[PDB]
């Protein structure tokens, strides 16, 4: 039919182009891929700036303090590095006692 | 209808003799393929520095952590020679004394402990560091490589080490 | 004549067989676009705080949907009985979700 | 029927000169057992 | 006779496209897995994972490393890794789901490689 | 073609310890000399390097030649660096600065002076990537002993082995028969149609 052949034809057109102009091995297209996902990683993880950020900071269970603070997130282990007075604490997004003791220091910033 | 049958055996020959060029060692073929080959790989460069200068990016993130005596210049010994340098404040690459308008400061070694490169690699640390060059983007925009894909160098070295 | 589709569906038959013995996972990664892995902080942009009485209490966990007390810096419960008012000094009355924290 | 034969003689043609050039590679155990 | 025409364009499409486009990809993944055995063997470190590349019929392929019950072996202890050459290996070909992300590691330790050759 | 050098341990050990003598370089008195009476080379890509350095002092020539091949055998897998580093002769946990059995070995040519003289030389096939030369070196040094552990080192590190690149392309002949067939067989089809 006509509108096989038409189909047909794209087709043709479109294997020729890919093989023409586009990698044909696992090395390039896996950059390509890694390129995207990267993109898409970065994406997401700037959203968590490193600058100095004011927060209420718990120190104990009855004592309370206003301090700056820096975060760092990663995705290799998704993990966020909080930063206060020197030294460096890193607490997962995946642990359940981590998510508790990282989830007020975020979301009592001032 | 006969004229359509001729021209389908001979494109089926042109093809046939395309095909038998493509495969077979050619002095003329290889040269022309080797010239799209070269252009197309040069036309890549410019991805492939920019895929490795961001990941590169990525992992000076992830190791300059806990550490702030690698944000400041150190006199690196990489076996041969010297080179002063640290981790920039933004793009969290390897930054060194720049000589000139050339590369990185390599203080030759005349030794494998050699007291006067370093006593000069502390020299310009304190006096001539307002010159640094970058490994990545502003390498490339500048001495025209990304400093990386090249063996050895200083940005490799440093980013294999650390 | 039949012949000549036998034979054009021979050759997209053979190109297809081609594709997938050698430049499978190359069309693969190409064509189809893989699943994105998911954010951990995008699922605890839900969660806001409040309080539990006389503690810090996070609603909006779909990591332990039951109830929570917030830990401190050493692991241990925190007990304010001014900790609302703390809450509506930087995020207000109504619970700011982790969302809008990220969004400033 | 003409035209068949035609694609049928193109094809085997063309055919083996795909597979013995492509032989090295789509064979390794060829280039494996000469080291 | 389009039918005709379409013939002969996937004869010249699969004749003069694909095969040297096969020879030109066995060559490129031969190439890098030969720049990959002369200094580096058996595993490397790629997202906490660790795979490996050998050349076969259809070109290069990605084996990760895996312990007894099908886990993905950390890469702190790739030393004792390299000193036993009977740990499990999986290939990269089939995509298995019960690692999380096993394909993103795969195309990760793919770049890597062409990275690296 | 200007192609680059392909890489390959023994090479990256030659490099090394190359650069390791240029660095520590004295100026001597001694004459070093090399005399290759014939040097053939047949195969394409068989890039040949002819470098001539001489060290008087070969206990350091010596030292900077383990040097370097530690530093080389410092990517190999253990086991392997290992059973290498018996079969030349050095040993890692001896430090490079120490008298090895390889030195002991090639100390029997003490007396004769330091010159390489070959009286034909031909360079082999060479198999490399494309875009890549298989490079040949033939370096002497100010000591014949620093030369013998030079020349088994290099032989030592050519005992493993490195995939070959194979060549699929077949070889050319002026193909007069198909467009001869095409043209018979054009022929019958107009034939035929009449």
């Amino acid at each position: 039919a006509s509108l096989l052949y038409l189909i047909l034809f794209l087709l043709f057109v479109c294997i020729s182009y890919y093989f023409t102009y586009y990698p044909t091995n696992k090395l390039q297209a896996a950059v390509m891929e890694t390129d995207r996902e990267n993109a898409i990683i970065r994406q997401r993880n700037d959203e968590i700036p490193t600058r100095t950020l004011d927060t209420a900071i718990f120190t104990d269970a009855s004592t309370v303090a206003s301090a700056q603070i820096h975060l760092y997130y990663n995705s290799n282990i998704g993990k966020i590095i909080m930063s206060l007075n020197g030294k460096k604490h890193t607490f997962n997004l995946y642990d359940d006692n981590d998510i508790r003791t990282l989830l007020p220091i975020l979301l009592l910033s001032k | 209808k006969t004229s359509t049958l001729i021209f389908f055996v001979i494109i089926l020959a042109i093809s046939a003799l395309l095909l038998w060029f493509q495969t077979s060692d050619n002095p003329v073929f290889n040269e022309l393929t080797r010239y799209m080959r070269i252009k197309n790989t040069v036309n890549d460069w410019k991805s492939l520095t920019d895929s490795k200068t961001k990941l590169e990016s990525d992992r000076g993130r992830l190791l300059a952590a806990g550490k702030d005596d690698i944000f400041e210049f150190k006199c690196v010994d990489f076996g041969a020679y010297f080179i002063a340098m640290r981790l920039d404040k933004k793009t969290y690459l390897p930054q060194a004394i720049r000589r000139g308008t050339g590369d990185a400061w390599m203080v030759k070694k005349a030794a494998k402990v050699d007291p006067s490169a370093q006593q000069f690699c502390q020299y310009l640390i304190k006096h001539k560091s307002n010159n640094v060059i970058t490994c990545g983007n502003e390498m490339l925009n500048e001495l025209g490589y990304s400093g990386y894909f090249m063996s050895p160098h200083w940005c490799s070295d440093f980013s294999n080490m650390e | 004549v039949y012949k000549h589709r036998l034979i054009v569906l021979f050759e997209v038959f053979v190109v297809f067989i081609l594709i997938y013995v050698f430049f499978r996972s190359e069309l693969n990664m190409f064509f189809m676009p893989k699943r994105k892995i998911p954010d951990p902080i995008d699922r605890l942009r839900r969660a806001n705080l409040a309080c539990e009485d006389d503690k810090l209490m996070i609603y909006g966990l779909p990591w332990m949907t039951t109830q929570t007390s917030a830990l401190s810096i050493n692991s241990k419960p925190i007990v304010y009985k001014d900790c609302a008012k703390l809450l509506r000094s930087i995020n207000g009355s109504q619970p700011v979700s982790l969302n809008d924290v990220l969004r400033r | 029927m003409l035209v068949v034969i035609m694609f049928f003689i193109a094809f085997a043609f063309c055919s083996w000169l795909s597979y013995s050039y492509l032989r090295p590679y789509i064979s390794t155990k060829e280039l494996n057992k000469s080291r | 006779m389009i039918t005709l025409f379409l013939i002969l364009c996937y004869f010249i499409l699969i004749f003069n496209i694909i095969v040297p486009a096969i020879s030109e990809k066995m060559r490129r993944e031969r190439a890098a897995y030969v720049n990959y055995k002369r200094l580096n063997k058996n595993f490397i470190c790629v997202d906490d994972r660790l795979f490996s590349y050998n050349f076969t019929t259809s070109g290069i392929k990605a084996k990760v490393a895996v312990d007894n019950k099908n886990v993905p072996i950390p890469c702190s202890k790739i030393n004792e890794v390299n000193n036993n050459k009977d740990v499990d290996t999986l290939y990269c070909d089939k995509d298995r789901d019960d690692i999380p992300g096993f394909a993103r590691s795969c195309y990760r330790a793919y770049s890597d490689l062409f990275f690296t050759t | 073609a200007e192609t680059k050098e392909f890489k390959t341990l023994y090479n990256l050990f030659i490099d090394s310890y190359l650069q390791k003598l240029a660095q520590h370089s004295i100026p001597t008195n001694v004459t070093c000399a090399i005399h290759i009476g014939e040097v053939i080379g047949q195969f394409k890509n068989c890039a040949l390097r002819i470098t001539n350095k001489c060290m008087s002092n070969s206990r350091l020539s010596f030292t900077l030649m383990v040097e370097s091949f530690i530093e080389v055998i410092s990517l190999l897998p253990e086991k392997d660096r290992r059973r290498i580093a018996e079969e030349i002769g050095i040993d890692l946990d001896d430090v490079p600065s120490a008298v090895s059995k390889l030195e002991k070995n090639c100390n029997a040519y003490a007396e004769v002076n330091n010159i390489i003289d070959i009286q034909k030389l031909d360079i082999g096939e060479c198999s490399a990537p494309p875009g890549q030369h298989m490079l040949l070196q033939i370096v002497n040094t100010g000591s014949a002993e620093a030369n013998c552990g030079l020349q088994t080192i290099v032989k030592s590190l050519n005992k493993i082995y490195v995939p070959p690149i194979i060549e699929n392309r077949l070889p050319y002949y002026d193909p007069w028969f198909l467009v001869g067939v095409a043209i018979i067989l054009v022929i019958f089809t107009v034939a035929i149609c009449s």
